[PDB]
């Protein structure tokens, strides 16, 4: 059976058709997440040096105007200093969309110290609705979240309903992949929302109604004897 | 000539500009990234001359690892502009999906030289679902989606294999059965340059 031709038949994508516990891994993360902190902020007017300590692990979800049937481009993108909050040794997930973002996005990765370990795919179906940016070729129907490393069980795939037009929130899937790598306790959102606030995670965002964040408040979660857990273990 | 061409051959060697313009250009190339099968290294990819292959039209270039990034400077040396990016998720008979993360899918990047028109822009989405028949090989709904994109139209496919071979295509591979030419265009231009049918240095 050709997928592909029967969705030019049809109107129904490919992904329509596609078909251990860890769990106690999951209670491990539960246990160590920090509570959440979230700080409403102008990331373009604001001065990231003030969000501290350094990362390990930074999720950064630019508005972009493709989402759109205040919105960022990649010039203003690639103008963000992320290298001067990451850790040494960190993380970044991008979202970079499904346009020139595939290849600004690197460009930023590489700009800030990282080089890309995966490309994780979000693949939506439209099983319950069976555009065309002028360069595409194809109906686009993914976005990619790139994954970047610097210093020294889950799949690259995250399968969902096309949300409603208008809806720009990115799968809450991203965040059970993230977490499930174990990679350190501080967490940043870069571009969050009220929406996405979420244990063991800082958002920082420009449409925040609210702030709790204090840099020495959210630092003392880390210090001695905690400086060093992957949030996958138990607490100390 | 619409039935199947193909020449076994070093395609870092074989002079291309006996071929003509193609509508179409797909490259599956054997990138350096513990492999069963010989590799080119960065210099020899970079330095094929795809340049000479189109005038107007599209090329699909699949690509893993680092040359994600490798194929993606390619591209863009050759002329190409990547203008979308397949995805191929693999499942199995069953319809399920088959180093940080477990590898799902295969991606194939899409470049545009030039300004093609006529082309049918919009028919298919950038997701393949279909099973892996064969290890290493690229599933056949690629063929479908470039035919309905450009019907009729010359194709030419770089490092295939002879399951690869298709109408309207010409297929080019060290591990093909000898040289099967029947465009005339292309047999009287690959006679002048290679009167004795060899294609050394
Ligand atoms: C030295 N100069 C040369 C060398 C040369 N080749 C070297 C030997 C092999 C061959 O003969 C045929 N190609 C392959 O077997 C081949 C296999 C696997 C792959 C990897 N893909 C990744 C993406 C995918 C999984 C969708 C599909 C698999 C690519 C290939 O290309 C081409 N051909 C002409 N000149």
């Amino acid at each position: 059976n050709d997928y592909c031709q029967h969705f030019v038949d049809t109107g129904h994508r490919p992904q329509n058709f596609i078909r251990e516990l860890i769990r106690l891994k999951d209670e491990l993360i539960a246990k160590s997440n920090t509570p959440p902190m979230y700080l409403q902020a102008d990331i373009e007017a604001f001065d990231i040096r003030e969000l501290t300590p350094k990362f390990d692990v930074i999720l950064l979800e630019p508005p972009l105007e493709e989402y759109y049937r205040k919105c960022w481009t990649w010039d203003d993108i690639m103008k963000l200093e992320i290298d001067e909050i990451a850790a040494p040794r960190s993380f970044i997930f991008l979202w970079c969309g499904s346009g020139e973002g595939l290849d600004l996005g690197r460009v930023c990765l590489r700009k800030w110290g990282y080089r890309r370990c995966e490309d994780i795919c979000w693949i939506k179906t439209n099983k319950n609705n069976p555009t065309l940016d002028p360069k595409a070729v194809f109906q686009r129907t993914k976005e990619h979240c790139l994954m970047g490393i610097k210093g020294t069980v889950d799949i690259d795939l995250i399968i969902t309903e096309e949300p409603e037009i208008g809806n720009i929130e990115k799968p809450v899937e991203i965040f059970h992949i993230i977490e499930h790598f174990c990679l350190g306790r501080r967490r940043l959102h870069l571009f969050g929302r009220d929406s996405t606030i979420r244990p063991g995670w800082l958002t920082v965002g420009p449409t925040l109604t609210n702030s709790n964040y204090n840099a020495e408040t959210y630092a003392s979660y880390f210090s001695a004897p905690n400086s060093y857990l992957t949030g996958c273990t138990e607490e100390i | 000539l619409f039935p199947p061409q193909w020449i076994c051959c070093d395609i870092r060697y074989l002079d291309v500009s006996i071929l003509g313009k193609f509508a179409v250009v797909m490259a599956d190339p054997p990138w350096d990234i513990e492999l069963p099968y010989g590799t080119l290294t960065d210099d020899e990819m970079r330095r094929l001359n795809i340049p000479v292959l189109q005038d107007d039209g599209f090329l699909f270039l699949w690509v893993t690892g680092r040359a994600m990034e490798l194929g993606r400077e390619c591209l863009n040396l050759w002329g190409y502009e990547r203008v979308d990016e397949i995805i191929w998720v693999k499942t199995n008979q069953l319809q399920r999906i088959i180093h940080w993360l477990n590898h799902g899918k295969e991606h194939c990047l899409v470049g545009v030289k030039g300004n093609p028109q006529g082309f049918n822009q919009g028919l298919d989405c950038d997701v393949i679902v279909a099973e892996v028949r064969s290890t290493s090989h690229k599933p056949d709904e690629i063929y479908g989606m470039i035919e309905r994109l450009s019907p009729g139209t010359r194709k030419i496919e770089l490092f295939g294999r002879p399951h690869n071979v298709q109408p309207n295509w010409i297929t080019l591979g060290n591990q093909l059965d000898g040289i099967h030419l029947l465009d005339p265009d292309v047999v009287a231009r690959f006679k002048q340059r290679y009167p004795d049918g060899i294609i050394s240095k």
